């Protein structure tokens, strides 16, 4: 506690755009909060920029019209923003400066954090183990979630990427071979989607371990900054301070990134590549970074970051900033939403680089590894022999080149298709695949040892 | 017929293999010089801004 | 007659050079001879102006160079043409100006290539994968032309 | 009747290069005229581009050279650039800043007008319909100009777009089932070029309907800011008070950019896209949409401005910026010059938006409408089919791409290419059309009507 | 001289980057030195590279790391950077700022000389018509040295280029059927590279002919640009002080342009293309033209700036700016590198703009310049055969396709492929040419007259 009275200022110095600037103020902080109040009586908040001298440089979250510089009067508050977290602020709506929506409460308090934090001292940093599965075989069977990695969704706009990240709010959770939240911070919404989130998480009955974090569209863009650093501030008091998983969902990162460049030109920086700061890339980091495993402690958090693709384009700073610092992608396609499957999600061009330590005996099954294996290998000779067959013909085709169309056919319409309300956990998704594999004789399967054939194949 | 058939197939495997090998040693190669050249001019707009 | 501002001498006189020579051109017109300057670089002057702007502070446009670079080749090469001179004994003369580019790797996309290819009304377009050949002299024959071809039909 | 003495000035702050910068100005007011004398008598003007206290940045026309900062006298003329016109204008010619340079007297004051220009209210603009029929086949049949348009013709240098204005201007005319007055701005035009005009208006025997004002390339690059204010503001009052049908050529929008842009980076302005200023956007608007009709007036303007498009292409920021100011194109290429076709206008990505409208039964032929379509989706294809057959080769190709092929041929040999000195009307031109057509079977028409194809097709 | 008392400051205004400030300077000089000690002890240098009222703004070539604000001492020499020069240079080693790492005393100075220098007087300057005998058949036959010409190396990293000047520091001679001074500034290397060549003069056996300057990797970046200076000025006093004939070889000068770029970012000043100074190409005119023969006098500087191509790019500026101003190049690449062909010369892009005087009657044989032009026809065909060759197959080959292989492959493996130690004479390459050629029927020799291959061909 500070038990220091606050100081109000009427000197304003001048007005420009998004920002004040205001004169004779005592020993100004950076990044202190304040609170301005116009002359109609409207209360406005705001962070300060720059300190120079008395000369404190203050950013308005809400729209700066009818700011005089006679009369309006500023508050400071001698600290900066520590965000109130508690556990029962789990199943709470929050919007971006982290006050409720839902109709509830303020949250009562347990601590005070700074939502920037600090980086988790790698000494202690636990390699990821456990798998937390997601609910959607695309996304277990074949590049899954291992508890502690940071594995992106990239989409293109227009694709239903919303929609699976909150099919994945509604049906992950551990694999049950209590302990399990989800914090869900979308970024830049707009009122139709924001609304989507919120209808869907209460009426399935899954708002009791969702943290949700509503930045919408029109909303202060600088509030967008901190709702994610808001998100991860909550995490890491749920995950290492009260020895629980959680499950971090940044939607819409590429949003937040147009709202950091504003903040950038506010501040008058030259732009750098595509216009975007030169420090996006530790900035990025400095969110996606706070996630992972530490010794001593159960709890963990794990990112699915989710980020639109400007122009469908990889190579745009955006996504490869992103990917450049995170472990493999899962890669949403345009084909296979065209094609009207859902998830369209492309297993070929997907990776997740520790699904070699999230799956296994004694975490999902003794065979998970090599079932998929074998369906990579079939789905991508099956594409194969499809491309061949657009040329040649089905006359021109031996069995083996049917038997990979067959699976090509069924796998993404039984294994890949699954609806936005099934559920198909680890076990089902593994079983579903074998199904699949049946199709083919033993000997054709030649990525699976011959002890998991005779265990597993029959039957 | 063997022969024949063996005639129509040696000219159309050359025939293939022709336009694949341009488009492996002409077209493309094209294409990426003028993919790079686009994108290192590019940069040089974004320095002079 | 020559005129020499090597490429090692002070860069501020390559302005003075072009003007120099385009003077003493006009002199000779004017005396009822046909005169047929050539200045060997043009980019030189060019880039003249660039390191000048610098040092001013001045504002660029296209790639570095002064906005004004257009407003210098347009009333240099202005001064060319077949005239009636003035004094009472009724001179005819001429300037004509045969003036190089040295455009950077050869892409004719620099603001001196392209202002110029406005101003000047022969383009005698050259080509390095000819040069590499010794197929001189190396001209395209492909994108160069000239306007003056109507001109000289009679 | 301002019957107040002017202030003259010795207090010159600085010269920068076109600018002075001068102090201790009474009331400067903004946009005034400044008469520069310099210490060898020779006098100048300049335009006022900001005031500030009492400082003011004059914009020197005829050019800076010559001036001090001690002797050089500043009289301000206490008002805006309202420049005398006259009726008796035309049989005339002016050079950049409208004095005479044709050995006549300076143009008798009949009144004065604004050159800024004054808004016309959108509510009395009346809709052009009538045709002009240009006698160009590529304009006449595909992207037909009505009376009041604005339709720049946009080419790269060395390009003979000089001689399809020339040739526009003489066979100028209306649809039939009297004549154009010429407003002649030329910007930055070498001594070659503008004795081209001026001889083949003299040769055609125009000269009595014409006004020209001639700002040459060694003329000085700041007058042709205002030279195309002087000439619109010439066509405004001829066309809007003396009742005539004014057709305005405009040189080169590419150098008066250009101007601009010197003035822009003389003051230090922040540039858009390849330095040029910002607001080039508005300079552009103010001009180009001198046109059209008004209610309760009998003449009107159309424009038909030219630009010089830098490196061949139609992104640059002054080509891309025309283009969404003025109503469609004619866009010269080089493709079709280099091959010997003239006019070697390309149809493809050159429109007409007015076009839909000035055509049809009442105005030209009933099916006009319907050959322009399908000519240019048979040119279009034509052209794919091109691209198609520099890989493949002539043998790869298909009947129904030879036809596209064959039109693609006959299509500029016979219906583009014209000659300098013929012209041919609307209903020759569709009938060529029409010939071109007809080598296809009714069948593959797909854009006509069955009734348009039995009425003329079989003819 | 200067007699006055030089002044020791105490007055730095600020440090911004590699740039001192310094105020209250006493009638400051452009250009001149000034020398400086930290805090510690050390001592620097710099060069005043801009001047205003009591300002001025100084260069440090060591670097600003540690210089401090209140107990920096600077003083002024009074003078520019005159370096003292002597003949008993030829056989010390210096480093790049001028000062002996030999182990010998200093420099006992003749003269001392501007290190600026100054241009040679065009009208004085006498045309090149000698030639050296490199004994390279890539370089003598095809592209032949004059005795004062410029010839850089243009090659790439890990190419041997630095054993192509190796060689032709031991094994160049005169075709008048002679021991050059050799200058050596060894700028921006590795120790390996310039012990490299000090060991291989040594091995010559003329190591008293030989004046080294090094400035090596770990080296400041700032000496690296006046490094070639130091060692043009040695050349200068050599060559037309004491009429001695002088061989100046700059290691990779793209060291030289990174180090320049460096300066020029540090100064905001406006780049070209790369991020370099739009002045790069007059600099390296200040480098480059301190070389030729000069009348009157019997010394000649003669000139190879051996330069790395970044990525190869034949266009980037270092190359490009250099193609300009140096009469050719030789030109290594990788693809005969490759394919362990030595020297890899690849003659097609290379030229000699001095050849055309240095070779026929009276200075090798009078069929040179016949014989090189047809070399040169007949190397690029094969390579266009070989072009067409790899898509078509062999098959599509005719006997008129087959020559020109013939004649690329026996041209690459004898004339081109030599070995470190094989010193050719010019007549012998010559003849190797005429054994090339004779692979061709006369009539395919269309670049050679008849009364050249009426008397040569048939033997």
């Amino acid at each position: 506690y500070l038990s220091q009275p606050r100081l109000t200022y009427k000197t304003v110095s001048g007005v420009n755009g998004p920002l004040v600037i205001l004169d004779h103020v005592k020993f100004p902080r950076y990044a202190e909060i304040v609170h301005l109040t116009l002359p109609d009586g409207t209360k406005r908040s705001g962070q300060v920029l720059e300190v120079s001298g008395s000369k404190a440089v203050v950013q308005v979250f809400e729209g700066t019209s009818g700011i005089d510089a006679k009369k309006t009067s500023c508050e400071f508050t001698g600290d900066i923003l520590r965000t109130p977290v508690s556990e029962d602020m789990l199943g709470r709506v929050f919007n971006g400066s982290g006050k409720p929506i839902d109709r509830g409460p303020v949250v009562l308090a347990e601590d005070f954090l700074d939502i920037m934090g600090q980086p988790i001292n790698p000494q202690c940093r636990i390699y990821p183990e456990e798998m937390i599965q997601t609910g959607i075989s695309a996304i277990d069977g074949m590049n899954s979630i291992a508890r502690g990695q940071k594995i992106p969704i990239f989409s293109a706009a227009g694709l239903p990427h919303n929609e699976i990240a909150a099919q994945i709010c509604r049906q992950a959770g551990l694999v049950k071979k209590e302990n399990f939240a989800i914090v869900f911070a979308a970024m830049g919404v707009n009122m139709e989607t924001a609304r989507f989130f919120k209808s869907d998480f209460e009426e399935n009955g899954s708002m009791d371990n969702v943290c949700l974090f509503l930045n919408l569209a029109n909303d202060p863009t600088i509030e967008r900054i901190i709702t994610p650093r808001l998100a991860l501030t909550t995490a890491e008091f749920l995950a290492y301070q009260c020895e629980k998983h959680v499950l971090v969902i940044l939607t819409d990162m590429s949003s937040y990134a147009e709202a950091l460049r504003e903040v950038s030109a506010a501040r008058e920086e030259v732009p750098g590549r595509r216009g975007f700061p030169g420090y996006m890339y530790t900035d990025l980091a400095t969110i996606y970074e706070r996630a992972g495993r530490v010794e001593g402690r159960n709890g963990s958090i794990t990112q699915i970051p989710i980020l639109t693709m400007p122009n469908d384009d990889i190579t745009h700073p955006i996504p490869d900033l992103t990917g450049y610092i995170t472990e493999g992608q899962i890669y949403v396609d345009r084909q296979l939403h065209n094609r009207q499957i859902y998830p369209p999600i492309n297993v070929l061009p997907s990776l997740s680089r520790l699904m070699k330590s999230a799956i296994g005996e004694g975490m999902t099954r003794k065979d998970h590894a090599d079932v998929s294996n074998q369906l990579y290998a079939c789905y991508a000779i099956g594409k194969d022999v499809q491309a061949m067959k657009a040329v040649v013909g089905e006359e021109a085709l031996t069995s083996d080149d049917l038997l990979y169309l067959e699976f090509l056919q069924k796998f993404e319409k039984n294994f890949i298709t699954q609806g936005p309300y099934e559920n198909r956990t680890v076990y089902e998704t593994l079983d579903i695949g074998w199904q699949l594999l049946r199709i083919f004789p033993k000997e054709m399967l030649k990525r699976i040892p011959q002890s998991t054939l005779s265990e597993f194949y029959p039957r | 017929s063997l022969q024949t058939s063996f005639v129509t197939l040696d000219e159309a495997i050359k025939i293939t293999n022709r336009r694949v090998n341009a488009i492996e040693h002409v077209i493309i190669p094209r294409i990426e010089r003028t993919l790079a050249y686009i994108i290192t001019e590019l940069d040089e707009r974004e320095r002079e801004e | 007659a020559l005129v020499a501002n090597t490429s090692n001498m002070p860069v501020a006189a390559r302005e003075a050079s072009i003007y120099t020579g385009i003077t003493l051109s006009e002199y000779f017109r004017d005396m009822g001879y046909h005169v047929s300057m050539m200045a060997d670089s043009t980019s030189r002057w060019a880039e003249a102006l660039r390191e000048i702007s610098g040092r001013l502070a001045e504002m660029p446009a296209d790639s570095g160079y002064p906005a004004y670079l257009g407003a210098r080749l347009a009333s240099f090469y202005e001064r060319a043409g077949r005239v009636k001179c003035l004094g009472n004994p009724e001179r005819e003369g001429s300037v004509s100006i045969v003036g190089a580019v040295s455009p950077p790797g050869g892409d004719f996309s620099d603001p001196v290539t392209s202002a110029t290819l406005g101003i000047v009304q022969v383009f005698w377009g050259l080509d390095k994968k000819l040069a590499q050949r010794k197929h001189f002299p190396s001209v395209n024959w492909l994108i160069s032309y000239s306007k003056y071809m109507r001109a000289l039909d009679e």
